[PDB]
RNA sequence: AGUAGUAACAAGAG
RNA sequence: CUUCUGCU
């Protein structure tokens, strides 16, 4: 059930 | 090109350069010392100073400055920035001072291009400049001669040598401290006109030798920036009061003269002049700062404006305080030396001071 | 009925007018002859400023030295720079504790900057002065001219590409017993150690041409390539700690600048007490590089660095530790004449140590008498002080510390202050009850202050009700006003090409408008202005003007020639068709739809032999110097066009000595002009490598006829005559 | 990245006055603590050098002082207000745009 | 628009008859 | 090819040969600048300079080949003589303009496509919409604004690589395309730049200004967006608006962000109106975003934002009840909450005030790459079911949850270089920097949020601080789901007056309290159409416009403060400044500076205009009396309270005497006419709620006092009060 | 002579 | 003399 998350401002952990 | 005589090589100051040698082949020579290096020498402010810039502040019908057409306006910021630019235009085109801004530049250019080309030839240049006049025919007026020296310019700070010869109908014996660097000529009777019906003033050729740097020619042909200058300031004067009322003022301050700054001082007062004589009083004196630019015009300037900022501030009742008033005064009173402008600036700072404290 | 313009200000507040106080319209005042008296009297009086420290003899220079650090106090108001190292402790201690861990994270940034830092960064800024001439070159020459000079002394680690690397060959070199450098007639010199370290740790001297709002002109002061590797780690520890100080406006620049100045400066009048009068002080501090002793920044170092790597504080007190050593280079020298005899004749500053003293005139000859003692080989020990610091950043968090020891919780008292500092301007805001406790806050700064060295200039200082001030030529009046005298030198033909300057000119008056206030109408005429200055400059007049000039029957033959006028470049005659709407969009593209096919094909050719292409780093990018402040790079968008010329070359060096290293320049450029023939990506990117240029082109040759072989790109032939060739380069190489 | 040799004596010499060493200054600078030091000082510092506040007022500025010696004399490239100029009411000649034939 | 303030043969541009 | 031969060339020469043998590749970046050639000082004068010589431009050495020596006028178009330091020929400018005039002509089908930042410029402004010219008192605040918007899907890194891949295919190195974005772009502008000969590094460079985001500090006063900042100098003046609306399309995020700013203005200002309901339509009605109605964009852009809902439901379209916060869409299925600021310090000692949420609250994440079920309380995390599709999202969920938590073990966590301003000292959002942050490195939260026992239940796994699932642990009450969770959905509501919004069950959805109370920067300009055009403006243009309003009005409103002043105070013109005075203090002020005015009517004379002028837009909201005296009034401004004072001159207000005229926040509000009826005389009368202010001290009633200390007083009795910037007065209680 | 102002220019190196 | 140069 793929799905979007509307508006998003992160990137990604280490 | 002029022929090299001995007129001009004494008055263009041919060979008057002492001989470069190495320092190991004259260490010996008795009257061997440094360069003179004293003070400039002193001078009290004059009259004449006052009544040029008067005369500069002066309307005149020779329009003097004739601008290239811009991209056409689509944007209605762009038809009222067109409308105003009209009344700044008709307003500053006339200005006696757009009339030095004009001759100025084409003297200079003039210089500089001779200078870079004919680099070891005297040059005879004329000083055309160009105007249109009330009923909007154009005419050519010559103001004189220029002979160009030697221009083996190295450094942006050497100098050039000219000869410079300018009619004029002036008594110079009438005024003889005005013109102590000038030898003056009368060459004819000249017919001109007044009312009565024609007067017969003989004309007088002030020659003088003057001399220009590569620097100071640089700075000239670029005087047209004076007409920014003020006008800039002028439209920011316009812009805060139509941000006031939110209403175009610009018919207001200039057609209507609704509103007025105090501009000039006379016997019965401080005068109050419109927004039409600020703009001409603006221009005429950033004309002269370009004009009679010197690094005593630069001291007076900063200290001057410390004082300024010192006077606004009693002004608003910020209490202001310093820490040494005396200081302050010496070091804008060591700029007052020799420049004229700067004494006319002092003199000028003298009279603020007396109406801004009563 | 005398008009006179200073009236104005009896109606308009000076700061809204204070554009007409500015007399930039006129030339600045440029320095004549050499700056030798300038720098001696900069010597003189940066050691008179100290006169009551501690004098020494280096073991290594031998030169005499001054020691001001922990002097007596002052007793007067005259300028002192005994500067108390205690105090100077204290106050960065307090200000680690109000920004708890400040110095550790620079610390952390400052540090992988420098194992992340290459050589190459040398190269930026210009006129450094290379020890191997003594004389004023371009960074990039002489960092070549060094790094050549220690890899023929034996000095090879600076091939790692990492400027740590470079830094560790210089203090090697700095320990060499003799040094060997070459010269042309190519000879060869020997220098000693002593000699070595003297021309090392030498600062050349200049005067500052163009500067605006002083009578008298100053003497600049440039380091040499050893000082410039550590002084680079010193600034970027220095701007880590200044981007995380509030009062500190040094970093930041342009509306950064003045939007961090409005904040600040509106927080601190916010949280001041309603109950609590303010006062703010204006002013500048007088002698402020005189007096910044470099002692105190190694100290200010040291107290930073704790707890760090050994390594790491080492690296970042060299640059204090060379500093306080340093040597300024007296200059040109001076010039005599012989009115008698008619001859003129220049002695150079080295032989002023030597030279007789009645060929001066009184204050020349007593500056000499005063500098004689401190005149070692031509150079002048200059200890004490900071000439041209280049410290500017750490200079500010000094001052930084200082005013950060203003608050409540460190006067212990009911006054308190804060404010802003820059370099050696700053703006104070004091709050305190009542005038008397503002008088007892302005003493306590100033005693401060003079106990750190720093000392506010009383002459050009003064302290009204807060709400305006002057900073760094910014002046507030409930807000900063727009000045615009300021911007009007950058206005007119810029000068770069007969490109760049269109479309800097205009992009210049779109940046007015949209930060120092030019109004539309105002806009316009400048517009008209600097159109009718380029063509008078470039002599690119319309084609159907009846001006004569040597360029016009060029651009006649191609006005007539050309079907849709409009489109021709104002730079060909064309019309101007920029306005207001308009301002930033490039000609090229602007008249694009109505250039002709022949002549837009004709002037965006990319075969033209006048368009040429540098470094990326060097595209679309110039160098503009404002009325206040150092150069500046701006970026102006402009198509590649015929008209992207470069101009000519000084040639003044083609008949000297030093003629042979242009030579070697035009060598170095037919080498590198043909390496982008082999590595396209040259220029975008710095290509890496430990091999010879040559082995890298030969070898990515063979890569190349290989795979345009097997694509088919070439014959046969031709792949067989590439590898011969390549085969003849590789036995050319060997050969020698 | 270890300070040897030449480097080292300039470190050395490069320090407070009563300071001999790098080293003994580091380990003095890593181990120092406030105690009041700015305070003691400033309570030794004499009292005369202070930033007194001398107030500005209405009566207080006088006007500047020019100088006293002879007056100033005419200084500019061009005559400004005495100039001269000959004209052509309308140029219509052969040649016109040259300065020399206008002329 | 005429460019106007309340305030021969000019020594500048006079006339020649 | 003949490059191999200009190599053998090069070896054949001694100095050439050491030169390429001896210096590597490292060292060319070094070498590659090796120049004589100072840089100019003063290039303006060295141009003016050198255009007057005979061939002052360089041209390359080939020129001599393809221009004749002389044109037909017998001019010198180039000269034999080499430039020094290089080999180009020196050249007049009449080589340029015979070049131009009839040199080798080429097709330019390629410059359009190379240079589409610049075309696409023209593009956008031939298409553009101008609308009337307004002239107002612009406020043009200083923040960062997009240059060049680049392409949003693509950062620094993933930019480069194209290019690289793109102009330089065979020097790209290790580097490999990892996206969807960057293969489409290459593939592209591959196609596009097939048989293309312009110099690869001005094709670089185009790409590099296409691609990579660029930002600058300018003082805008309409939209950042890249479209708008261009045309920054032509839009928004000193003392003018141009309504213009640039060509082309509009990013479809700008749009959003612009309707989200827009919405939380409405709403914020009419909340403090008597028909909340009927102002947000009218308003809503009335205001366009870029040109475009925001009636008709609320009815195709869903936005969810606690005030594009609450616009929505006023419009009565369905509305999503959800808000986005760090990539996550969060939607309240139960429970409620109200915000209040709390001061905290962090793991960096520095300290912070986060706007912290009451009350238990149940929210449902929806992300990209997860999905969540979150049970949350004040300051502390209840319950999280996360079902993440890969470990990655599951750590990227965990540290969204964490964050939105605001749990005191999270900002403890906080370590190494973290700022809550930036380079211009402007305070950024806490929660952003904490999310920021912890996404950046989330080993110390991880560590110190805690662990606690699982319970065996079908379908949940625990997980531990190093990420790895466990049964028997997990991170305090934090769960993973295998299986998935649940589903976006629009609900019909009704709002009532007061912008309630409430379900078909009567349950409140949604209200004015729990809209973001930042003052942003919208993206996309927005114009308003009503007659108070600054309703919807800034703190800073609210309080300039509403001040220049009331000096504009003066010789009206004077002669309504006094006789009908209850009337005046409900003037709508007051009611956006209202939106600006704190909530908690609104009535505090109104009740205080309506009792001044009416204390300073009793009392004949002591009419004081500027007094009047200052106080008037703080009594618009409902009085509430209280015995509390205030020496200054506080206004919001972009998250900084600014005071007021009641008495004197402040840099937020000011009132120059010697011009006779009013600024605010700086900027110049108007000139006071000279009015007769003024008289001061001496007393105030307007500074203390109930007493008089006599004048100077005499210290004769009483060495001093405070403000609050005067209470003391009952009647009649005069005494010295230290009241304002340190300056004592006698002051009367009636 | 003149420019100009704390030191130059009034050509310089072959 | 001629050659070379106007920021080196
Ligand atoms: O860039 C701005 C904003 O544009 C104005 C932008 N933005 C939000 N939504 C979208 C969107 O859908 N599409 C685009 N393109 N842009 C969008 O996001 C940025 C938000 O900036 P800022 O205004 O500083 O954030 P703000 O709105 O003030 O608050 P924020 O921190 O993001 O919080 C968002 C909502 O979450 C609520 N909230 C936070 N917490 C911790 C809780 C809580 O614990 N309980 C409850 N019930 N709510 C919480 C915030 O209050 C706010 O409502």
């Amino acid at each position: 059930a793929a799905a979007a998350a509307a508006f998003a401002a992160a990137a990604a952990a280490a | 090109n002029m022929k090299k005589t001995s007129q001009l090589k004494w008055a263009l100051g041919e060979n008057m350069a002492p001989e470069k040698v190495d320092f190991e082949d004259c260490k010996d020579v008795n009257d061997l010392k440094q360069y003179d290096s004293d003070e400039p020498e002193p001078r009290s402010l004059a009259c004449w100073i006052q009544s040029e810039f008067n005369k500069a502040c002066e309307l005149t019908d020779s329009s003097w400055v004739e601008l290239d057409e811009i991209g056409e306006d689509v944007a209605p910021i762009e038809h009222i920035a067109s409308m105003r630019r009209n009344y700044f235009t008709a307003e500053v085109s006339h200005c006696r001072a757009t009339e030095y801004i004009m001759k100025g530049v084409y003297i200079n250019t003039a210089l500089l291009n001779a200078s870079c080309a004919a680099m070891d030839d005297f040059q005879l240049i004329p000083m055309i400049s160009k105007c249109r006049t009330k009923e909007g025919r154009r005419k050519t007026n010559l103001y004189g001669f220029i002979i160009k020296g030697r221009s083996h310019l190295r450094n942006d700070t050497d100098v050039v040598n000219f000869v410079s010869m300018e009619f004029s109908l002036t008594d110079p014996r009438l005024e003889p401290h005005k013109w102590e660097k000038y030898c003056v000529l009368e060459i004819g009777d000249m017919l001109l006109r007044t009312a009565v019906g024609q007067v017969s003033r003989p004309m007088f050729l002030y020659v003088r030798t003057n001399g220009t740097s590569k620097i100071k020619m640089k700075w000239g042909m670029e005087m047209r920036r004076c007409l920014l200058q003020s006008l800039q300031q002028i439209e920011s004067m316009i812009e805060a009061e139509s941000s006031v009322k939110e209403k175009d003022l610009t018919k207001e301050f200039f057609e209507n003269k609704s509103e007025t700054w105090p501009i000039g001082e006379s016997p019965k007062g401080v005068e109050e002049g419109s927004i039409g004589k600020v703009c001409r009083t603006l221009l005429a004196k950033s004309v002269f700062n370009s004009l009679y630019a010197s690094p005593q015009l630069e001291g007076f300037s900063a200290e001057s404006r410390k004082l300024l900022l010192i006077v606004q501030a009693l002004r608003d009742n910020l209490e202001p305080g310093t820490f040494d008033l005396e200081g302050l005064y010496e070091a804008i009173e060591e700029c007052l030396i020799n420049d004229p402008w700067v004494l006319l600036n002092a003199s000028w700072f003298n009279s603020f001071l007396t109406h801004a404290l009563r | 009925m005398d008009v006179n313009p200073t009236l104005l200000f009896l109606k308009v507040p000076v700061q809204n007018a204070i554009s007409t106080t500015f007399p930039y319209t006129g030339d600045p005042p440029y320095s004549h002859g050499t700056g030798t008296g300038y720098t001696m009297d900069t010597v003189n009086r940066t050691h008179k400023y100290s006169e009551k420290g501690k004098w020494t003899t280096n073991t290594e220079t031998g030169a005499p030295q001054l020691n001001p650090i922990d002097g007596p106090l002052p007793e007067d108001n005259e300028p002192s720079g005994y500067a108390q190292t205690d105090c100077v402790l204290e106050a960065m201690a307090f200000l680690e504790e109000s920004h708890p861990g400040i110095f550790e994270n620079s610390c952390l940034e400052t540090m992988e900057i420098v194992q992340q830092t290459r050589v190459d960064k040398l190269t930026q800024g210009r006129q450094t002065y290379d020890w191997t001439l003594n004389r004023n070159q371009p960074a990039a020459t002489a960092l070549a001219n060094t790094i050549e000079v220690f890899r023929s002394n034996g000095l090879t680690a600076n091939e790692s590409g990492r400027l740590i690397d470079f830094l560790k060959d210089v203090m090697d070199s700095m320990d060499k017993e003799e040094m060997e450098i070459t010269t042309h007639g190519k000879k060869k010199q020997r220098l000693n150690k002593r000699s070595y370290l003297i021309r090392a740790l030498t600062l050349n001297t200049m005067t500052k041409d163009a500067e605006r709002g002083k009578l008298k002109r100053r003497a600049i002061a440039t380091p040499g390539m050893q000082i410039r590797g550590f002084v680079y780690f010193v600034e970027a520890l220095a701007r880590s700690i200044c981007e995380k100080l509030e009062q500190s406006g040094l970093p930041v620049g342009g509306n950064e600048k003045k939007a961090k100045l409005a904040n600040v400066v509106r927080k601190m009048m916010t949280n001041s007490q309603d109950t609590e009068l303010s006062f703010t002080i204006t002013g500048d501090n007088t002698k402020w590089n005189e007096n910044q002793n470099p002692r105190m920044f190694l100290a200010m170092i040291t107290y930073i660095t704790r707890n760090q790597p050994e390594w790491f504080r080492n690296v970042l007190s060299i640059a204090p530790i060379m500093f306080s050593n340093k040597m300024a280079r007296l200059g040109k020298g001076y010039m005599f004449e012989s009115k008698s005899m008619k001859l003129r004749t220049q002695v150079p500053a080295e032989m002023l140590a030597n030279i007789d003293l009645k060929y001066f005139n009184k204050s020349t000859r007593e500056k000499i008498e005063k500098i004689r003692p401190l005149l070692i080989d031509g150079t002048a020990s200059l200890s004490p002080g900071m000439m041209m610091g280049m410290f500017n950043m750490l200079s500010t968090v000094l001052g930084v510390s200082i005013l950060n020891l203003g608050q409540k919780k460190y006067t212990k008292t009911t006054y308190w202050w804060d404010g802003l500092q820059s370099s050696d301007d700053f703006a104070l805001i004091v709050n305190a009850p009542n005038h008397e406790g503002i008088q007892a806050g302005v003493d306590r700064f100033y005693r401060t202050c003079k106990l750190v060295g720093i000392n506010m200039s009383k002459k050009k200082s003064y302290i009204n009700r807060t709400g305006t001030f002057e900073f760094t030529s910014f002046f507030y009046r409930y807000g900063f006003v727009a000045n615009f005298s300021m911007e009007l030198p950058s206005f007119g033909v810029s000068g770069i090409n007969e490109s760049a300057d269109m479309s800097v000119g205009v992009t210049v008056i779109k940046n007015n408008m949209i930060n120092n206030d030019l109004g539309p109408a105002t806009a316009q005429m400048a517009l008209q202005l600097f159109i009718k200055d380029y063509r008078y400059t470039y002599r690119c007049h319309r084609g159907d003007t009846q001006i004569q000039t040597r360029r016009a029957f060029e651009l006649k033959k191609l006005w007539e020639q050309t079907r849709s006028k409009a489109g021709l470049l104002v730079s060909d005659g064309g019309p101007n068709l920029y306005n207001i709407r308009n301002l930033h969009i490039p000609e090229v593209c602007l008249k694009w739809e109505l250039m002709d096919e022949d002549y837009q094909g004709r002037l965006c050719n990319p075969m033209n032999p006048f368009v040429s292409h540098k470094e990326i780093d060097s595209v679309n990018n110039a160098v503009v110097m404002p009325a206040h402040g150092p150069a500046k790079s701006m970026e102006y968008d402009a198509v590649a066009t015929t008209h992207s010329w470069i101009p000519k070359r000084n040639r003044s060096i083609l008949n000297t000595s030093q003629r042979g290293i242009l030579e070697d320049e035009q060598m170095y450029q037919k080498c590198c002009n043909l390496f982008e023939k082999f590595f396209p990506s040259s220029s975008y990117r710095r290509p890496v490598g430990i091999s010879s240029m040559v082995e890298a082109m030969v070898s990515r040759a063979r890569i190349d006829a290989r795979i345009d072989f097997e694509s088919g790109r070439i014959k046969k032939e031709e792949f067989a005559e590439i590898m011969k060739i390549c085969s003849t380069i590789e036995e050319l190489r060997r050969q020698k | 990245f270890e300070i040897t040799g030449t480097m080292r004596r300039l470190a050395d010499q490069s320090l407070p006055p009563n300071f001999s060493s790098l080293e003994n200054f580091r380990a003095y600078v890593d181990g120092f603590e406030p105690n009041g030091c700015i305070e003691g000082k400033l309570s030794q510092m004499s009292k005369e050098v202070n930033a007194r506040i001398e107030p500005f007022l209405r009566t207080t500025p006088r006007p500047l002082r020019l100088p006293d010696g002879p007056p100033c004399s005419q200084r500019s490239k061009f005559l400004l207000m005495d100039a001269l100029k000959l004209s052509i009411e309308d140029p219509s000649h052969e040649g016109e745009g040259i300065p020399l034939y206008d002329a | 628009y005429s460019p106007t303030s309340p305030s021969s043969y000019s020594p500048t541009s006079p006339s020649y008859s | 090819m003949e490059r191999i031969k200009e190599l053998r060339d090069l070896m054949s020469q001694s100095r050439t040969r050491e030169i390429l043998t001896k210096t590597t590749v490292d060292h060319m970046a070094i070498i590659k600048k090796y120049t004589s050639g100072r840089q100019e000082k003063n290039p303006a004068l060295r141009m003016k300079w050198m255009m007057a010589m005979k061939y002052p431009i360089t041209a390359d050495k080939r020129i001599m080949e393809m221009i004749p020596e002389r044109n037909e006028q017998g001019q010198t178009l180039w000269s034999k003589t080499n430039d020094a330091g290089s080999d180009r020929v020196m050249v007049s400018p009449l080589a340029v303009t015979w070049w131009n005039r009839n040199g080798p002509t080429t097709s330019t089908v390629h410059y359009p496509k190379v240079y589409k930042t610049y075309f696409e410029k023209v593009e956008r402004l031939k298409h553009g919409t101008f609308g009337p010219v307004h002239f107002r008192n612009q406020v043009k605040i200083r923040r960062r604004v997009d240059i060049n918007p680049g392409h949003a899907d693509l950062s620094a890194k993933e930019a480069q690589d194209v290019i690289m891949e793109v102009v330089f295919p065979n020097e790209v190195g290790a580097r490999i395309l990892t996206s969807e974005s960057q293969l489409t772009i290459t593939k592209e502008k591959k196609k596009e730049l097939q048989d293309c000969k312009i110099a690869p590094l001005m094709v670089a460079y185009m790409l590099e200004r296409e691609l990579v985001r660029k930002t600058r500090f300018l003082p805008v006063a309409g939209g950042t967006s890249s479209v708008y900042i261009e045309v920054l100098h032509l839009t928004q003046g000193t003392c003018w608006e141009q309504m213009y609306t640039p060509g082309g399309e509009v990013r479809n995020d700008d749009v959003d962000q612009s309707l989200i700013i827009a919405a939380r203005n409405i709403v914020r200002r009419a909340t403090v109106s008597a028909d909340p309901l009927a102002s947000l339509l009218e308003m809503c009605h009335s205001t366009q975003i870029g040109g475009v109605r925001m009636v008709d964009i609320l009815r195709q852009n869903p936005t969810e934002e606690q005030a594009v809902d609450i616009c929505k439901a006023a419009m009565g379209l369905r509305i999503s009840s959800s808000f986005s916060f760090g990539g996550f869409t969060f939607k309240r299925t139960s429970g409620s909450s109200v915000k209040r600021e709390e001061e905290v310090l962090t793991g960096n000692l520095q300290t912070l005030k986060i706007r912290v949420h009451e009350g238990y609250e149940e929210f449902t994440m929806v992300g990209r790459r997860a999905t969540a079920i979150l049970r949350k309380a004040t300051r502390r995390l209840i319950q999280l079911i996360v079902s993440g599709k890969d470990e990655q999202s599951i750590a990227e969920a965990i540290i969204v949850a964490m964050v939105f938590s605001q749990e005191d073990c999270m900002i403890k966590a906080v370590r190494g270089d973290l700022n809550f301003v930036n380079r211009a000292n402007q305070r950024l959002n806490p929660m952003h920097q904490l999310l920021r942050h912890f996404q950046k490195d989330a080993k110390v939260l991880f560590q110190n949020w805690g662990i606690e026992p699982i319970d065996n239940v079908m379908g949940m796994i625990g997980i531990l601080p190093d990420m790895t699932p466990s049964t028997e642990m997990s991170l305090r009450g934090v769960r993973v789901s295998k299986m998935g969770v649940d589903s976006t959905e629009r609900v019909v509501v009704s709002i009532d007056r007061f912008l309630r919004v409430r379900d078909q069950r009567g349950n409140v959805l949604l209200s004015p309290e729990e809209v973001s109370e930042t003052q942003g920067t919208e993206k996309l300009t927005i114009t308003y159409s009503s007659s108070m055009m600054w309703e919807i403006n800034g703190p800073e243009s609210v309080l300039v416009n509403t001040y220049q309003w009331i000096i504009r009005n003066w010789e009206n409103v004077k002669i309504q403060w006094s006789q009908d002043p209850t009337m005046l105070y409900n003037k709508m013109e007051f009611e956006p400044f209202q939106s600006l005075v704190p909530k908690a203090a609104r009535g505090q002020y109104s009740g205080f500076v309506r009792v001044l005015f009416q204390q300073m009517r009793d009392v004949l004379g002591t009419f004081d205009t500027v007094q009047i002028i200052k106080l008037l837009p703080f009594a618009a909201a409902p009085p509430e009396q209280s015995r509390m005296q205030f020496s200054s009034l506080t206004v919001n401004v972009r998250g900084s309270g600014m005071r007021i004072v009641v008495r004197g001159n402040s840099p937020v207000f000011n009132y120059n005497k010697a011009t006779k005229r009013l600024t605010v926040l700086g900027k110049d509000a108007g000139a006071l006419m000279e009015d007769p009826d003024e008289g001061t005389a001496g007393v105030e009368s307007a500074v203390l709620r109930g007493f008089l202010i006599l004048g100077k001290e005499n210290k004769r009633y009483g060495p001093a006092l405070s403000i609050n200390e005067l209470s003391n007083l009952a009647k009649g009795e005069k005494a010295n009060v230290l009241i304002g910037q340190g300056d004592v007065v006698l002051v009367m209680k009636r």
